[PDB]
């Protein structure tokens, strides 16, 4: 039942914008936390944005706060990561993940229950 | 906004209007104190100030050694966890080779840092006290030469202030076998905790809740003494993660419901056993049977999911219709009609039986109501105390409206002759089941007992023929002459 | 004067001669610390003495800020109270507008005063620490001007001493969510408490009891952090009122009474479940099933009525006649014949069953008694320790005479074939009721099986009449030879 | 070398490889503080240093006066002890005349001494603080005369340091009615405790065990305020004696085993109630039903025999064969099919019933297993957390091998129609006993109703004789000639 | 059942003495605390004297201690308050009240369960 | 069943050595602690040596530590107390005693469950 599917990856120029989408099927959002994660080559995978399914409250690490914003559309059952003013250091595979709020343990890759297969974003000259 | 409903039919009451704050997870931070490595204390000095410095300095050394020795109703339905399993795991990783150096190097140019441990977990790290810097830059000049540069008294006092935190932290751990809770302000000051919360990987809603309720956060946290190695004292502080906030909560209060016949050996009793805190949570209901495990702050209720059951939302039905077909409401039965009261959020339930004197009084008026036998309720508006027997209860004076829901007490719906009174861990369907079973066994047995007088017994075995007349055997011989 | 009686018949023991001290009510006092209103600490100072003051002054400010953020067996039969409901209510009144001003005006020229609240409640008030006066009259000259007129250390030490109490009160409250128990000596010194008690609206006998047992009074008290407003720190201290004193008390100890058949699965057991403390109280008896909620000081017993049931005085009869018709004594039944001991006031009850080694020893003599299977007792006279299985028990050595009351163990009065062994929350009458029902169904079923085994089957289904002879059906024709002529 | 076995048939698991440390006895030591006898402190001095001395001196007097007023699942099967009976008894002897003088005289030339009391008990005595010597040699020369010889500020401070221990000891006793536990470092420092242990009448193995685990010793000790008399303050410190060490121990975890029928409330459940810590001990087994009363330090487990039952070693058979004829295994029954998990030493037991979502997840993969209805188990190898309903459990990460022992859940062996599901304090045989009784009255009563219809009813009651023919009663006259 | 009846009120001159009586009916004294209270005109009602039914132990607020004494006569089932050296400020309505010792909560007007209707004393 | 039998007592000269034996019958050592105690004339009885049946760990009071050693022979079920460099103050009756380790409460005469009848040792010179 439960699946996640990221899309919207591609080559961006620095300072440009890109929106990623994560379609949820098989469960309801309200009961979950939705997160965006990224892993650049060779580097350990790191959190980027979390949102509460119920309250819509969000968490942004210091590194992307201001540049990245996460949103959700209940009618379309989809969670979005808008990326603004992209920098080459943002080149990574971006993963969608979720965890039931009952089991919530922070916006950490080891604290997630379901994972999408990812979509590659590349910021290049 | 707090309201309350009393159900006369089941001798129970629901208080609603509460907001949830459930600990769903754990965050582990690493708190460090940088230590000085001081062997011998070279001075032949017999000056009071150096003497004070030497006695106080000994207290510092003793603390390190001491810390070194250190690291070498339906509650029974709950599962069993390992409260500090996550914290302990992080501490175990810190004992691994190369690991402390990672932390120590990380905190070289800042007091706050995210450090990835060898297993990939990124923990927040905090150097909260640098005693190394203090002794090596303050006292090293007086203690590291024969000719001893032997200052004024304000330094003795000063050493005591910096050293005091270390002594108290050490003091706490020594009598708690390296694990303390609540986390004291020696383990983690108010400012330290607040900035920890601020730097935590959590939502803004969570950050706001935790910062506005730090006294609760401390009680739901653990401090785990972890390691002393390479002039670093480090303890893991295990902090609650609140993944459920602002969902509706309600508290179910219950009290024994008994029949009130005059003959003392003739009464039967029943009590709803499902009392405790209830919170809506992810399409289900989180149930905390031991309500003392939850802490209430105004209309916010802090609980731990470790102390809950996850129930179908149909569990709410026991409140409106205890005989509803969708959920089997839990109860206990007895013949023990003793008197008592349950103080609710907004009033008081009184179970008054036998010859007990049960009353309610006002501040200025005195006794204003005398309770009759049965289960009853009064709201806290205009009532100040309740007395049951020799027990006085002060009621809660919080504002809110109560609703008394009338209905016939259900214990009256049971026939005492087949009522199972020795059910301790029971429920509505199970009790019904035995009554059906007890009724089955008296119908069937009476059907059997009816078959006594109608069938014919054996005739005498004396070699004489017998015929039947007027319900007994008569000699055939009787009728042929 | 303490005595004890052991009842062999019911495997129980009553210790008596104790005197009551029951908390029946609550008194709420208001403890205040007058605070200094110190914003910025204007100083260019880099002098050691003033430096100590700024770290210490900072501890004072931090404590205020910190406190401000703060305010933004048969026990299952007991009811459920709200322990600090009275204190919280008084604290609630202090939050009402104008209310603090009433208290504040009252305590200017005396440290002790009675104040009537807006809801009519008259409370005793205590200024236990005046930090406002101290900082504003002593250290104010160095702190209220950029230009800083310095400070010396004997004054510094004095400041550390006075400020420390505020820090500890804050500390205690910070880890107890503003409600502490027992009430510590930082919250309330021994002298403070004593004068509080002396000025309390209670009789002299009560004043004496509380003064001679202040350590108990503290454990039954609550400190409730209440409000910080207009330089006044106030916490409510909720003190116990002992409305029942010097009534007789006794402690009931009970232990399992089992049969002693050789086969381990053939035994039945019975235990009085009504163990706990009992006190005469206002014509009835206050019963405290969880005896650990009571604290004993010599022969005085301190309890809280919040942890009691109110029982008819006939409850005492279970001690003299457990089958008495006037009170239904509570018991549980089982088949779990494990060995244990209950250390009583003046001896030890030993329930030794199955193959367990159970002994009693003296200090100098060593093992002096080996218990046989059953429920037994030994006094503390000449006995120092008891061992049951792998468990060593030290006995209580208080002086007093024991009486061993002999009688046949009542478990012998039950027929194991109809004994309800799965009763946990039971009693004598309930057990009797089920035994009568089991016996009833054996009278009736045996009558039924008898009458049925007595009945004869059908005779042959042919055109012939049958009569009964010698246990079989015989043809009627057989017996008619001779009717002619 | 910790291992674990899960038994699917009974929804339980045993963790082994632990070593025992059982408190079997008590040692009572007498700790003394030598006091100064200081009435009035006559001085009109208004020197700050002397002023500090008068406030601190008052704290000393107040502490003395204050101390003086002071001295004027299956746990329910456990017995009831008197925890400080031995300590209190030693304290009672100390109130006897001459007794304090013996101790006071003993510690005259040493701070450590063995003293035989009047009832023959030989106790270790320890003067841990000499305030008498300090005040009479430091403070007393300056307060001697009205005219007061002002002490340097550094001497005053030293007094605060020495007196502070007394204030804290008094503080602890004041809020604990003279009996504290655990024993704090104010009552007894680590060096003091360590030397106490070293001078104790115990074996070297015990000395080794206690010295390496002083923090546990503190938690299992009591400090009992005893007497202030003739300038001697004395409190008894009651220390644990560990007479059983290094015997095998194991911990039994249990969880509800229920049927998984579709119809809600049609299910029956069973739970082993004999969970807790078990230790081999002197040919028997010591059983601690409330496993929270024991503390584990690595693979060593500290318990108190005061909280145990002594059971036949055959109790272990419930682990291998719960229907064995030699020990009647204890169980509870219910229809309460709620979901839960029990975190064991090396994994997690999961009881998942009804509509509950029950899963186990890994750190990096996320959810890796979804449990089906029933009782199941997963090891901590490759599993990091477990969720049952809305409850997240972190699992223990200790190294060790697990064994999954397959077997049909025994609840399947019961006919739900005669199953006693409301037994709380039950056992295997008792449940059988009741099942047999319900089955007996159904065999027999149904046996009886059958064959009742086989018997002949009564003949007419009209004063006429009847004989039997063709299944009915016929008048005897019929077969005669009227004769 | 439970009733209280005060008597002995009247007009007194300053420095004079007066004894009030409180007859209990419907309960027994032994199980109760008996108190004397007064409310002067316009002023809040205040405690004056308590006694233990069991021990006979007594409580006097500072204002009247020495001048007022409370006693009980078991044979007559009546509680008496003797007032000596009366002052005009003692002019008040004097109420008899009681509370079960089981519910005892101090010699305070908010701590009483039954109240007599009072008898007026004017100095 | 349970019996203790001390032997090996006799007249020793000062500075001499002597070995005592304690034969256990009726119980198993593994579960017990075995102790040697002594009582000199007029004096209270005092501990001298304890041993653990299981681990073999031992306890010697300060007064005899170094001079006295206790041992056990599993094959013979007997506990031995070797006494070296005997002093006249060692003249006493020497008792064997035991206690179950379950009930262990220290190497003290008041902490023992079973006692032998003793064997006399005298350190003297006619
Ligand atoms: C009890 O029996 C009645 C019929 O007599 C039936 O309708 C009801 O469903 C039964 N309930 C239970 C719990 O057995
Ligand atoms: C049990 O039956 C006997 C006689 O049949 C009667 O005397 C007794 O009162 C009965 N007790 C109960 C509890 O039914
Ligand atoms: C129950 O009855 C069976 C026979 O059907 C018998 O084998 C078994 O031993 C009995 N058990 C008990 C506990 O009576």
């Amino acid at each position: 039942q439960v699946q996640l599917q990221e899309s919207g990856g591609g080559l961006v120029q620095p300072g440009g914008s890109l929106r990623l989408s994560c379609a949820a099927s098989g469960f309801t959002l309200d009961y979950y936390y939705i997160g965006w994660f990224r892993q650049a080559p060779g580097k350990e995978r790191e959190a980027v944005s979390c949102i509460s399914g119920s309250s819509g409250s969000t968490y942004y690490p210091d590194s992307v706060k201001g540049r990245f914003t996460i949103s959700r559309d209940n009618a379309k059952n989809t969670v979005y990561l808008q990326m603004n003013s992209l920098k080459p250091e943002d080149t990574a595979v971006y993963y969608c993940a979720t965890i039931r709020s009952s089991s919530w343990g922070g916006c950490v890759h080891y604290g997630m229950d379901y994972w999408g297969k990812g979509t590659q974003v590349t910021v290049s000259s | 906004n707090i309201t309350e409903e009393f159900y006369q039919s089941t001798c129970s009451a629901v208080s609603k209007g509460y907001l949830s704050a459930l600990r769903t997870g754990w965050y582990t931070s690493v708190i460090t104190i940088e230590l000085s490595n001081i062997k011998e204390n070279k001075c032949n000095g017999t000056d009071a100030k150096v003497k004070l410095i030497k006695q106080e300095l000994d207290k510092y050394k003793n603390a390190v050694t001491e810390l070194q020795l250190l690291m070498q109703f339906l509650g029974f339905l709950l599962g069993v966890g390992s409260a500090i399993a996550s914290g302990v795991a992080v501490c175990k990783v810190l004992h691994l080779e190369g690991e402390v150096n990672k932390i120590k190097s990380a905190l070289l140019s800042t007091n706050k840092a995210v450090v990835s441990l060898s297993n990939g977990v990124s923990v927040l790290t905090f150097k909260v006290l640098d005693l190394k810097n203090y002794i090596d830059k303050q006292l090293l000049p007086i203690l590291n030469k024969q000719s001893c540069s032997i200052s004024n008294i304000e330094t003795v006092i000063e050493f005591q202030q910096k050293n005091n935190r270390l002594l108290e932290i050490t003091r706490e751990f020594s009598v708690n076998a390296g694990v303390t809770t609540p986390v004291s302000t020696y383990m983690l000051t108010n400012s330290e905790l607040l900035s920890l919360i601020n730097d935590m990987p959590i939502t803004n809603d969570q950050k706001k809740l935790m910062s506005n309720n730090v006294q609760i956060v401390r009680q739901q946290s653990y401090s785990i003494m972890c390691i002393i190695k390479e002039e670093v004292l480090a303890y893991v502080v295990q902090l609650p993660l609140y993944g459920v906030i602002d969902t509706p909560c309600w508290k179910l209060h219950t009290s024994p419901l008994c029949t009130t016949n005059t003959k003392e050996g003739s009464n039967i009793c029943l009590t709803r056993t499902d009392r405790g805190w209830y919170c809506d949570n992810a399409g289900s209901v989180s149930f905390f049977p031991q309500a003392e495990t939850c802490k209430v702050q105004s209309n916010r209720v802090f609980c731990d999911t470790m102390n809950s059951l996850t129930l179908p939302s149909e569990v709410n039905l026991c409140n409106v219709d205890i005989f509803n077909p969708k959920y089997d409401c839990k109860i206990m039965t007895s013949k023990t009609d003793v008197s008592s009261s349950v103080i609710t959020s907004l009033g008081a339930i009184v179970s008054c039986y036998g010859k007990t004197k049960c009353t309610a009084s006002n501040k200025n008026r005195g006794i204003i109501k005398t309770f009759s036998n049965g289960c009853d309720y009064v709201s806290n508006k205009g009532v100040d105390t309740v007395s049951v027997g020799n027990t006085l209860y002060y009621v809660n004076k919080q504002e809110g409206k109560s609703l008394y829901v009338k209905g016939e007490p259900i214990i009256n719906f049971y026939d005492p002759l087949v009522f199972p009174s020795d059910e301790f861990d029971a429920s509505i369907s199970q009790v019904n089941e035995k009554i059906n079973q007890s009724l089955a066994f008296i119908r069937k047995s009476d059907e059997l007992l009816s078959a006594i007088g109608g069938y014919i017994p054996e005739a005498p075995r004396d070699g004489q023929a017998y015929v039947r007349k007027d319900g007994e055997w008569v000699l055939l011989s009787t009728f042929l002459g």
